[PDB]
């Protein structure tokens, strides 16, 4: 019973700007972690922050995340051609155990 | 104790509006709940003894009906005489119980 | 014909005792259960008394208990009830009805009776 | 047909060679009429009296899990006093 | 009602039924719910487990009456009890039910 | 190290096999599960594997296994068809979370 929603399903922003790709939860049953991954065309996903808001180690200090129930987002400051790619959010959940995913807000930076 | 709860404490009506009243025991009392209609200033009148049981002389109007524990006295088309007060009671058990009673007014 | 009325009521004092009789007429009072309900200020009924026909066995409510006494003459038909030590509670309506059916006593409450009031 | 209340992996906390264990399983209830003989006792008559066990963890150590936090891990358990059942 | 570590299922017992009015108590047929059921525990906010229990209870009832002979006049000997169609796993209800543990006395007359 | 290997054929019939080959340290340590993604779509959790016991972990036909030997699982589909056929990657577990994953692997149906 768990239906992560993405909201922005392919985010047209530019270069060097602001970035927002909110994902959604399915009340209270067991304990649960939210993660945005990040994924791109020929390459494996890449987990980039945990839990809500903590960050892996490798990635930049740009991607962020803030959330604690239902609505938590993926926002990046300078948005660059590097980081061209879908970004998957899903959330580890306790005993209704199961790992789930929501899609993707593909990114595409203004030509 | 066996409490009887009725409802609606207070209802305003219009003439030929179907009216039904709530009499609940908390206790499981098995068809000894009677309804009696008291009008300003009167002493009660037995209108419904049993469960669905009339008492003679009652219009067929007044219906009545009920298991165990969930009673409703059913007036069908209530006209200017039956603005009076409305209550239940078992004898099922001791001590001997009403309840709250509703009240049908017009208007 | 089946008159019931009753008479015996006026402004007690705390601790006061009173004493309200019921005469019958136009049935066969001998053979049916009578009982005492009054109706409190806040227009609610609740039972007070049950004596049985040349009965002996008597039925009290809990907060009624130990102060009114139920009796029962036959042969005056009448029915009395010597309220004791009569709180402010017992402010009420005082109604003097009879009981079920002669074979069953615990079905309807019928033939109530005018009542008389009784303030404190 | 339904698990008795004994202890039981739990894949969130559990990590090989870390195996966090958690009481979980099924206790015998009852639910009847109030004898009469106790519906007198009653400041609030109730009409069905219910007897009622669950599944509680009896033992249970404190450890501590790979993010930081700390769980329970439990060590035995048994049917006992519920705490839980009234609504 | 499949096998040996039962869930929740109406079983048959026989009910001591007496009124408070008759030293006359007698006994019948009926039906109690009764079984095993799921329950279970907590292991991260550590404060205390707060994580709903369930005990079974009665789901759907229909009421019989026997009557008790042997009462004084007055007192109503029709007595009703509580045949239990159907039984289930859910909370327990303050206003009309005693939760608890294995209760004061069990089921019969004296 | 975690070398997933995938070819993709075989018409809509009865048995598949897959496989995650892994290196760089210690197996019997960290968890290991598949994700399959069917194209243009995210993916989903198919099962787990305590690499160290070798229990399953399924969600509401995929027979996974392991071998602490040769250092891999295996995703074995059966009843292949339509429904199934995508990109099978295989990933890790370190908090909750996944770190590393496959490189993929695709296996589509015919007619
Ligand atoms: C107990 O009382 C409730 C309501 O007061 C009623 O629904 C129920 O049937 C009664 N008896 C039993 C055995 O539950
Ligand atoms: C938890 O309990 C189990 C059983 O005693 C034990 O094997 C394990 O080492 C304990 N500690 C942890 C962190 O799981």
């Amino acid at each position: 019973d768990i239906e992560l929603t993405q909201s922005p399903d392919s985010l047209a922003v530019s270069l060097g700007q602001r970035a927002t790709i909110s994902c959604r939860a399915s009340d209270s049953y067991g304990n649960s972690f939210m993660q945005w991954y990040q994924q791109k065309p020929g390459q494996p996903p890449k987990l980039l922050i945990y839990r809500a808001s903590n960050l892996e180690s490798g990635i930049p200090a740009r991607f962020s995340g803030t959330g604690s129930r239902t609505d938590f987002t993926l926002t990046i400051n300078p948005v660059e051609a590097d980081d061209v790619a879908t970004y998957y959010c899903q959330q580890s959940d306790e005993y209704p155990y199961m790992y789930t995913f929501g899609g993707g807000t593909k990114l595409e930076i203004k030509r | 104790d066996i409490e009887l709860t009725q409802s609606p404490k207070s209802m305003s009506m219009s003439v030929g509006e179907r009216v039904t009243l709530s009499c609940k025991a908390s206790e499981t009392v098995d068809s000894f709940v009677s309804w009696y209609q008291q009008k300003p200033e009167q002493s009660p009148k037995l209108l419904i003894f049993g469960a669905s049981n009339r008492f003679s002389g009652v219009p067929d109007r007044f219906t009545g009906s009920g298991s165990a524990t969930d009673f409703t006295l059913t007036i069908s088309s209530v006209q200017a005489e039956d603005f009076a007060d409305y209550h239940c009671g078992q004898t099922y058990n001791h001590p001997y119980t009403f309840g709250g009673g509703t009240k049908l007014e017009i208007k | 014909q089946v008159q019931l009325q009753e008479s015996g009521g006026h402004l007690v004092k705390p601790g006061g005792s009173l004493k309200l009789s019921c005469a019958a007429s136009g049935f066969a009072f001998s053979s049916f259960d009578m009982s005492w309900i009054r109706q409190t200020p806040e227009k609610r009924l609740e039972w007070v008394a049950s004596i049985t026909n040349v009965g002996t066995y008597t039925y009290y409510p809990g907060s009624v208990k130990g102060r009114f006494s139920i009796s029962r003459d036959n042969a005056r038909n009448t029915l009395n009830l010597q309220m004791s030590s009569l709180r402010s509670e017992d402010t009420a309506l005082y109604f003097c009805a009879r009981q079920g059916t002669a074979a069953q006593p615990y079905w309807y409450f019928d033939v109530w009776g005018a009542g008389t009031t009784v303030t404190v | 047909d339904c698990p008795e209340c004994t202890l039981q992996e739990n894949p969130f906390f559990s990590q090989p060679g870390a195996p966090i264990l958690q009481c979980m399983g099924c206790c015998f209830s009852r639910a009847y009429p109030t004898p009469l003989r106790s519906k007198k006792t009653m400041l609030v008559q109730k009409n069905v009296t219910s007897e009622s066990t669950c599944c509680v963890a009896k033992s249970y150590n404190r450890v501590t899990v790979m993010g930081g936090f700390k769980v329970e891990n439990h060590t035995a358990c048994h049917c006992s006093t519920c705490y839980y059942h009234k609504s | 009602k499949e096998p040996l570590r039962p869930r929740c299922r109406p079983i048959n017992a026989t009910l001591a039924v007496e009124k408070e009015g008759c030293p006359v108590c007698i006994t019948v047929n009926t039906t109690i719910c009764a079984g095993y059921c799921p329950t279970m525990t907590r292991v991260l906010q550590g404060v205390l487990p707060a994580l709903p229990q369930v005990v079974c209870n009665y789901r759907d009832v229909r009421f019989e009456s026997i009557r008790l002979p042997g009462c004084p006049r007055g007192v109503n000997p029709v007595v009703s009890y509580a045949v239990a169609l159907s039984c289930q796993c859910a909370l327990c209800r303050r206003s009309t039910t005693d939760c608890g543990g294995p209760k004061d006395h069990p089921l019969t007359c004296d | 190290q975690l070398q997933q290997s995938g070819a993709e054929l075989v018409k809509p019939g009865a048995s598949v096999k897959l496989s995650c080959k892994a290196s760089d340290y210690t197996f019997t340590s960290y968890w290991m599960h598949w994700v399959k993604q069917r194209p243009g779509q995210g993916l989903e959790w198919i099962g787990e594997i305590n690499p160290t016991n070798g229990r399953t972990y399924y969600n509401e036909k995929a027979t996974l296994t392991v071998a602490a030997s040769a250092s891999t699982a295996a995703m074995q589909a059966s009843s292949l068809t339509s429904e199934d056929s995508a990109v099978y990657y295989c990933a890790r577990r370190y908090g909750n979370s996944f770190d590393y994953w496959g490189q993929g692997t695709t296996v589509t149906v015919s007619s």
